[PDB]
């Protein structure tokens, strides 16, 4: 029964794990074209500097 | 039966080691051919002497 | 032994689990922190027209 129960919360770990991971990589995205448009907002400033 | 029954707790505990590098094995398949096949050997050596 | 192998793997993916949360608080409080930067910017793209 530890076994089963031990096996059982080991396999709802992974469906954490993988829906971590989904959020990483939909949040490191974001910063991604964040930091895409702050780069352009930069060049911009330095331009008109 | 006290020494047959030790001897396959400790065989246990071999099939623990194996089992939870089984994971590693497969990745240094270059090397574990060749080390395979000496355990098979081994134990060969062991029924036949 | 799987009682003990699977409790074992388990932990892994408790400390696996928090580091990526705590992985996320970073990312997530970048992302606030890009959001406010980039409020500026368009702000600052108003008064330049």
């Amino acid at each position: 029964d530890q076994a089963d129960k031990a096996s059982t919360r080991l396999k709802q770990l992974k469906r954490q794990l993988e829906e971590a991971e989904e959020e990483a990589q939909r949040a490191n995205a974001s910063r991604r074209k964040l930091q895409r448009e702050l780069e352009d907002a930069t060049e911009t400033a330095d331009a008109m500097n | 039966n006290k020494a047959e029954k030790q001897k396959r707790d400790l065989g246990e505990e071999l099939e623990a080691l194996k089992t939870e590098l089984e994971d590693t094995l497969d990745s240094t398949a270059a090397q574990q051919e060749l080390r395979s096949k000496r355990e098979q050997e081994v134990n060969i050596l062991k029924k036949t002497l």
